[PDB]
Formats: C-alpha cells, structure tokens, sequence
C-alpha cells in the first residue's frame, strides 16, 4: 500500500481453490479462506497459495482447465482521510515462487522467423 | 466497623407480608334461593404495584410462599334474625389442575386439591407453598414465543385459591371478606436490571 | 447452547471525535410505541433506534428504563480519542440448562452513541463500524434429516 501514513480501513483478500469459481461479493469470500489487511498498521500483505493437484506435476500451457483458483481484493471498509489529504491511493503487487518449486521437460519456442 | 450490611440483604429486602387481593364471598338467606357465591383467584405478583417493582429489578427469580388469610364477617340487613358460627374453606388448587365453576362440585371434593377448614373467631389460617415450576427459575423477563413462523413473554403459573362458605344458608344474609398476605421466603435473584419509573408500570414490558 | 465472544472496531482518525456505549443485555426484550416474530428478530440487518416499523426509544433503552442506569448491564465504552475497540465475553445465561435456540434469544447488543460524531473541517463525514462474533462451546442435541 503506497498511500498516506495518515489513512486508515480495511481489506479482504480471499483465495479461492481450483474447480471453483470466483466470488462476487465481500459476503461469499469472507466464508472462504481470507485475510483482512489493515491499512493503517500494517503497509505489505503476503499470502501463500499451496500446491494442490491430483497429479504431480501440471502443465504449464494448457486449454479448457480454467482452474488452478484465484486471488481476489475487496473493500472489507471504506479508506478513511484526516483532512485535505488526497483520496486516491495506490497499491503494487508481486509475486514469487517458494522452496518448493519445480519444473521438467525443457522446451524452447522461440524464432525471429517472419 | 461498626455498621453491618445485613438490612439491604435480598432476604431483608424482598420477605415481608403485604397484602396481594380482597376476596368476597357471602351466606344468603335460606328465604331467597339465589346461588351462594364463591371466589376464585389467580396467584399473580402483578396486580401489587410493590412487590412487581421490587421484583423486576432482576430477570431470573426463585423463592417460596407463606399465605395467611385474615377473615372478617358482617350482618348485610337490619333484622332480629342471627346466625350461627360459620366455617370458611380455602382450597389451593396447584398448577395444572381444574378451577371450580360452580359452589357446588367435584372440586370441592378431590384428594388432590388441599384445603383448610377455619372457623370464624380463632387464629388466622396459614400455609406456605414451595417453589413450583418446571424450569430452574421464575423469569419476569423472556424473549421467546411459545410458535414460531405464540405469546412474547413465557408466563408464570402459581396456582388457584378459592374459597366458599360450608354452612348452609342461614335466614340472614351474611357477607365476609378474606385478605389474603402473601410472603417470599428463601429468595434468590439473578441478573440485574434498570428499574422501571411509576407509569402505572404495564402488563407486560411494554410502555 | 454455546456462549459468544463479541468484538467491535471502528475505523476513525486522530481528528475524528465522539464517544459510543456497547451494552450485552440478557433476555432483552424490547418494545416500540404500540410485537410479532417479525419485529424481534430483523437478522444480521439488525434495527434502529430512534428518538423523539418497530423502533424503540433510546434513551429509555426500548423497555421503559432509563439510558443512565443501563450500565448496570454488561458494557463497555469506546471513546475515540482513547481506544477504538471493545471486546465482550458473554457466557451462557438462560434459566434452562439447555433451550430451543430457534424461537430463544438468550442475548441482545445495544451500541448508542453516548456523544455525537464530530470531525475537523473536510474530513470523511460517516465511519465504519464493524461487529464480529465467534461462538464459544457450542453444542447441539436432537439433529434431524436434511
């Protein structure tokens, strides 16, 4: 979160799991796994996806799965501002794979052909 | 420290007779054939204004009843004509049972509705009833209905007292009254709550 | 029957100003100014009071007592410019050892601003409250089909 040191509220950040698709209300992902981020103590929030699949590895180009889950934001609570301070804001995401990651079978596509 | 706490007490408090209800009741004469009146009454803290107030300080109660009866009598006509002494039944009828309908019937006759016989001129009659009731506790105040999609607050059952005369009618009509004094005893309260102002107070919590 | 742990948050800035009362009332019933099954129980919406539909009086605490003595119950007070939360641990209070959860309300929560919302000038004019409620030593007897 790269606003204001003087602004305070509240997220949700939800995780839905493969085979299910996304939530469209702050109701529906405050029963799924969640965690509220509060902006105002706390400036960075991480949260781990865990590997889930009936076999052991996957394929990294594929059609028709439309799985493999999602990560969703809502406003659990409106941004809230002393005075004159501005009321847009900004926030950045990243992403990084953990000790436990793999991949097999190399293959290389690239061509300048025209 | 020489002061003690123990007038505040919930027993100091709460266990002192009043007088809960006046019930009339009459020997007409043998000449004129109208029925003989009897009086029934429902045992319910909600007529006193005293007691109720003192009581709904809290939500949950219990506590057991002392009842006295004091009797008095009097000739209703100027005429040489008397009467004999006059034997009153009081008959307590418990929580579930049948109430008389009539001066004469099968109430007055089951094994299971205790009774006292007084005869007028002598010490006040006297009983003391214990705590009757299918829950834990006595509840002035329940949020609930009896249905759901039905009564908003359950209701407290004590029992019935009625009374008549046994003699039969004289050639004087002769009409008597019976205070009842009704005192809690081992009391116990839980729960307190703001007490309510002097607004006629209300039948139940509304306003 | 289970007991219940209460907490509740808002979300306000050091120019924001006011002060609110977070009461737990056992067996609360209320009345309006006349209830069915409709009225005492509105759901997670919850009601309104109001001042001088079904909608008590507040400063009679929608029974006919007054605001003032309320504190008699299980409270706690938020005031803005010293704390922002409020936590209640409320047991299990019923004259059974057991009920009826369906048609029984064995607790209410009352939140009354005790003094008014105020704010430096340009400031948000409307905060956020925010209940969230855990139950605690829940157990259940009787379990039907479906």
């Amino acid at each position: 979160f790269c606003g204001s040191m003087m602004a305070t509220g509240k997220l949700l950040v939800s995780y839905a799991p493969p085979g299910a698709d996304p939530p469209k209300k702050r109701k529906e992902a405050m029963l799924g796994t969640h965690v509220i981020w509060d902006i105002g103590l706390q400036s960075s929030c991480t949260m781990v996806v865990p590997w889930i699949s009936n076999t052991t590895y996957r394929l990294t180009i594929d059609d028709s799965f439309t799985e493999g889950g999602y990560i969703s934001v809502f406003y659990q609570t409106r941004i809230v501002v002393p005075l004159s301070t501005p009321r847009e804001m900004d926030i950045l995401g990243f992403v990084s794979a953990c000790n436990d990651f793999s991949v097999r079978l190399l293959r290389d596509t690239t061509h300048i052909e025209q | 420290q020489h002061r003690s706490r123990s007038e505040s007490s919930i027993e100091s408090f709460f266990a002192r007779g009043a007088c809960v209800t006046i019930m009339t009741v009459d020997n007409p004469a043998s000449t004129t054939n109208k029925d003989k009146l009897f009086a029934v009454w429902k045992i319910t803290y909600k007529d006193t204004v005293q007691l109720r107030r003192k009581l709904e300080f809290f939500t949950y109660s219990r506590f057991d009843m002392e009842l006295t009866f004091v009797v008095t009598a009097n000739f209703t006509e100027t005429n040489n004509g008397h009467a004999l002494n006059q034997v009153y039944q009081i008959m307590y009828v418990p929580p579930g049972a049948p109430v008389p309908e009539k001066w004469d019937d099968y109430t007055w006759q089951t094994s299971s509705n205790p009774s006292i016989f007084y005869t007028y001129g002598t010490a006040p009659a006297r009983i003391s009833v214990p705590y009757v009731g299918i829950s834990n506790a006595y509840s002035h105040f329940y949020d609930g209905f009896s249905k759901v999609p039905s009564l908003y607050g359950s209701l407290n059952d004590f029992g019935i007292l009625a009374v008549r005369v046994v003699n039969d009618p004289n050639p004087t009509k002769v009409t008597s009254k019976i205070r009842v004094y009704l005192k809690p005893k081992h009391i116990r309260v839980w729960c307190p709550r703001p007490p309510r102002a002097v607004a006629y107070y209300g039948p139940g919590v509304d306003y | 029957r289970s007991g219940y742990t209460v907490h509740v948050q808002c979300n306000a800035s050091k120019f924001h100003q006011g002060a609110l009362g977070v009461f737990a009332v056992p067996e609360m019933c209320l009345a309006g100014d006349s209830t069915s099954y409709q009225n005492a129980n509105p759901g997670e919406k919850g009601g309104t009071f109001t001042g001088t539909r079904f909608c008590p009086v507040d400063y009679l605490l929608g029974n006919g007592t007054l605001l003032g003595n309320a504190f008699v119950f299980p409270h706690q007070i938020i005031n803005l410019r010293t704390n922002n939360c409020a936590t209640l641990v409320l047991p299990y209070v019923n004259s059974l050892s057991i009920d009826s959860m369906v048609k029984h309300n064995n607790w209410g929560i009352a939140i009354l601003p005790l003094a008014p919302l105020n704010f430096a000038s340009e400031s948000s004019p409307e905060i956020p409250i925010t209940l969230t409620i855990a139950p605690m030593c829940c157990e259940f007897n009787g379990l039907r089909n479906i």
